[PDB]
């Protein structure tokens, strides 16, 4: 029953029944790097992930054919079908566009879809449809509607095309439904309060200490491991950590306390997994378990309410905040806490002081954690970090 | 013409599977299949339908009707912007080359023989389709067009003396 | 509701569905009509037609609303009536501006301006068992917010208009030029 407004962050996914197998792929855009799209497994997300950071996109404005050729020719809206909408990527700030040249050599007609910056022409807008009888045209757009992205330059549908490989979604003129589903509703956002799918960091009250992992003159088998540290390190790149909640629905939503979300390193792109015969270090998307990497956010450190959130479906309420809220960590297995510990002998006291991480049960009643957003700027630039270290090590490697 | 391309394109069964698929390329593969098919009867029936002339004449008049279906001189195209597009569809669904060498076939002239063939009606309407949705206005391209295309059928209809059974 | 049968169907939801279909077929034809400045003769016929279509849609809405029956009231309410009288109220704030810098367009505007009045008497019936707290003002309230730009221009239209009965037969316009029927010769107007 709830309508689309302006200026909110969504998801376009889709269900494909391939291989008698069905799966909810979604759309994605790296941004930074490249241009065209493609496409991420919403589901089986108890393994492997979603990157739902890059498949968000935000509606700008939602005019009509003949205004949008008005214009050409030269406000919180409601959502209608046949009108023509301006998808910007949420992340990147470009703008989803229907490009002109052609990959898949099974499609000779077919066109690519990416991101372009200028909003000129008609290839960054998209005319929407209904997927069923029922709506028509003019009526409201309510969430769960299956929805049909037209180019209004191509004239093709923003097609979901199958491939061995090439899982990429491209402009032909099969039609494929896709499912809108909110991430933040674009309503009064509590300034100060805690958002999901944020990028911030953890503080002391007293300690003016962050958590953090080794930088790069060490190893990667190094920089895996977790500690405290210090300095100038309070405004690193790596010393950012991201809130990857476990729905695919208002997941930008207030994060409540007691609720499973993914501690996501902005700089090396691993989680903060647990295998009891250690401690808690780094490790790729590619095996976390959700059991492993969920935590939470407790208000006290006793066990008075493990199992009473199960799901709310909206924007939530605005209860944690950024300054005055201290938080304790919880694992939603082990339950444990975190303890600062003194892992550096007195022989190397004066050096590099640095206190392992290790959660336990008791505890030390000083923590204080306090919540510290980074500006977008900041998160912008450690993502692009993470995404150029990425491709020029692959490429190091291939040309060696 | 701005519906039925709409149609056709919402539709696109309708265009020949040797020309629209993950299988056929496209045009010329098309016709030299219909060649060899016209050329030996096993692929007919045993005054019958040239199963091989039947598919000229169906590539043939799609062809046609998409170059009669175009959206002008370039009249109301020079200022307008759904013309361009349909332009655009036009050119992305038929590749040039593959016009090219289809006019470029350099049918025989033949003691009469069968027109029930390649017939040289089907490459009026690609001369059709290449002067209204691609046009000749470059020198090479129109040059070389009538070196490959035009030159031999022009000494096939200048070589005539009195065996005239097509006129 | 044909309480007695088995099969009920409400026509006073298709009555808004027909009205809101009207109601976007005259707002496309507007569009269409946005930059040149020429009405045609079917570009009047084809205007004043719909004109009518909607002034008797409107008085039938205000017909079933007439009497105080709060059982139409309610289903006026609940319903997509708002959409069709905010997509008037804005074509309504462009036609009046639009209508107005040119002649050869006055019975337009007069059988739009009667059309506007029988749409404000619809919206205004269902406010005569109004209470304190009922709903329909709270949707009145909620459509005015919706659509407050062209609302306001039309305020501003109406109030330009009703300062100048005013403003020129009352003071010293009146004795200008005192010679029979109005003749100004429209420089002394523009200071006056």
């Amino acid at each position: 029953i709830q309508f689309l407004r302006t200026d909110d962050e969504v998801v376009l996914q889709c269900t494909a029944t391939i291989h008698k197998e069905q799966q909810k792929l979604c759309l994605a855009a790296e941004g930074f790097g490249n241009r065209l799209c493609f496409l991420e497994s919403t589901s089986n997300s108890k393994n492997v992930p979603p990157d739902l950071s890059i498949c968000t996109f935000v509606l700008e404005q939602s005019l009509s054919v003949r205004a949008l050729q008005e214009m050409l020719a030269n406000g919180h809206r409601t959502l209608l079908y046949g009108h023509a909408i301006l998808l910007r990527h949420s992340y990147s700030g470009m703008y989803l566009c229907c490009l002109s040249t052609s990959r898949s050599s099974t499609d000779k007609l077919a066109f690519d879809v990416g991101l372009q910056e200028d909003t000129t022409g008609e290839a960054c807008w998209w005319t929407i449809h209904p997927a069923s009888k029922q709506r028509s045209e003019g009526e409201k757009v309510r969430v769960g509607d299956d929805l049909i992205l037209v180019s209004v330059s191509s004239e093709r549908y923003l097609h979901l095309s199958y491939g061995n490989s090439s899982w990429h979604v491209d402009a032909a003129f099969q039609q494929t439904l896709w499912s809108v589903a909110p991430i933040s509703s674009g309503s009064e956002a509590a300034q100060g309060y805690l958002i999901g799918g944020d990028v911030l960091r953890l503080l002391h009250g007293h300690m003016d200490e962050c958590l953090t992992v080794p930088s790069g003159e060490h190893g990667e088998e190094q920089r895996r491991t977790v500690h405290y540290e210090g300095g100038a390190v309070s405004v690193h790149a790596r010393s950012l950590w991201r809130l990857e909640t476990l729905r695919v629905a208002w997941s930008g939503s207030h994060i409540r306390w007691g609720q499973p979300f993914r501690l996501r390193h902005v700089t090396t792109g691993k989680y903060l997994s647990l295998m009891e015969d250690k401690n808690l270090l780094l490790m790729d998307k590619e095996k976390a378990d959700v059991k492993s990497t969920a935590f939470a956010f407790r208000s006290s450190k006793e066990k008075l309410d493990v199992g009473v959130r199960k799901e709310v479906d909206g924007m939530g309420t605005s209860e944690i905040k950024y300054g005055d809220s201290i938080c304790y960590i919880q694992h939603v297995d082990t339950g444990l806490w975190l303890t600062y510990q003194a892992v550096d002998v007195k022989s190397a006291r004066m050096g590099s002081i640095q206190r392992k991480a290790i959660m336990h049960h008791e505890g030390h009643m000083d923590d204080g954690l306090n919540l510290s957003r980074s500006q977008h700027e900041e998160s912008r630039t450690a993502r692009v970090i993470r995404s150029t270290v990425f491709l020029f090590n692959r490429f190091i490697r291939g040309l060696d | 013409a701005n519906v039925v391309v709409r149609l056709l394109i919402r539709r696109p069964e309708c265009f020949g599977p040797a020309l629209r698929g993950e299988g056929g390329n496209g045009l010329l593969a098309a016709m030299e299949e219909a060649i060899k098919i016209a050329e030996d009867p096993s692929r007919d029936g045993p005054d019958t339908i040239h199963m091989g002339n039947a598919i000229m004449t169906f590539y043939a008049a799609l062809i046609d009707l998409l170059g009669r279906c175009a959206p002008e001189m370039h009249l109301i195209h020079a200022g307008k912007g759904e013309a361009i597009r349909i332009r655009s569809i036009l050119r992305s669904l038929i590749p040039l080359g593959d016009l090219v060498g289809v006019i470029s076939i350099a049918f025989q002239m033949p003691e009469p023989d069968m027109s029930a063939g390649f017939c040289p009606d089907h490459k009026a309407a690609m001369v059709l389709f290449l002067d209204r949705v691609y046009g000749i206005e470059v020198q090479d391209f129109l040059l070389h067009l009538l070196e490959v295309g035009f030159l031999p059928d022009l000494r096939a209809a200048a070589s005539l003396d009195t065996a005239a059974l097509s006129x | 509701t044909q309480t007695g049968n088995n099969t009920t169907v409400n026509i006073i939801i298709s009555t808004v569905d027909y009205l809101l279909r009207v109601q976007e077929s005259i707002s496309d034809f507007y569009w269409y009509y946005s930059g040149k400045d020429i009405i045609d003769e079917q570009g009047q016929r084809n205007f004043s037609k719909a004109i009518q279509v909607a002034k008797q849609v409107f008085n039938t809405l205000t017909e079933y609303i007439q009497g105080p029956c709060t059982g139409n009231q309610q289903s006026l309410a609940h319903s997509r009536l708002w959409d069709a009288v905010v997509g008037f109220l804005h074509v309504f704030a462009h036609m009046q501006m639009k209508l107005s810098q040119d002649s050869s367009q006055i019975e337009l505007l007069k059988e739009l301006m009667d059309l506007q009045k029988d749409m404000v008497v619809m919206l205004l019936s269902m406010l005569e068992g109004n209470v304190v707290n009922g709903t329909i003002g709270k949707q009145m309230v909620d459509m005015l917010v919706e659509s407050s730009n062209n609302v306001e221009m039309i305020l501003k239209f109406f109030d330009m208009f009703l300062k100048l009965k005013d403003l020129t037969s009352s003071d010293t316009f009146k004795e200008y030029d005192p010679d029979g029927k109005g003749v100004i010769s429209k420089r002394d107007f523009h200071k006056a």
